[PDB]
């Protein structure tokens, strides 16, 4: 694994994956747009 | 999209917050008093100072 130089730590891989999520799937939203987020209810999303 | 009262209330907060100015999109930011007409509400019903 040392040898070669294509090889980096897993974590490495577990912290390029999170901020690939984060690019791909973020939410544009102002702050005031972001408090009133979290008294909407969810699950629902899918039912109503 | 008819934003919830909550919306514009923390919208206001953050105004206060942060500040008055830096915020000229005067479409939908911020409520104005002009917004508040009604067919049974004046906003701007005549005072004697």
């Amino acid at each position: 694994r040392l040898e070669s130089d294509s090889y980096s730590p897993p974590h490495v891989r577990r912290k390029q994956k999170i901020t690939d999520i984060v690019n791909k799937y973020r939410n544009k939203q102002l702050e005031p747009e972001f408090y009133t987020s979290l008294f909407q209810e969810v699950g629902l999303k899918n039912c109503s | 999209a008819r934003a919830p009262l909550l919306d514009y209330i923390y919208r206001v907060l953050h105004c206060c917050v942060c500040g008055s100015s830096t915020y000229t999109q005067q479409s939908h930011y911020i409520l104005t008093l002009a917004d508040l007409s009604s067919t049974d509400y004046d906003p701007f019903l005549p005072l004697a100072n």
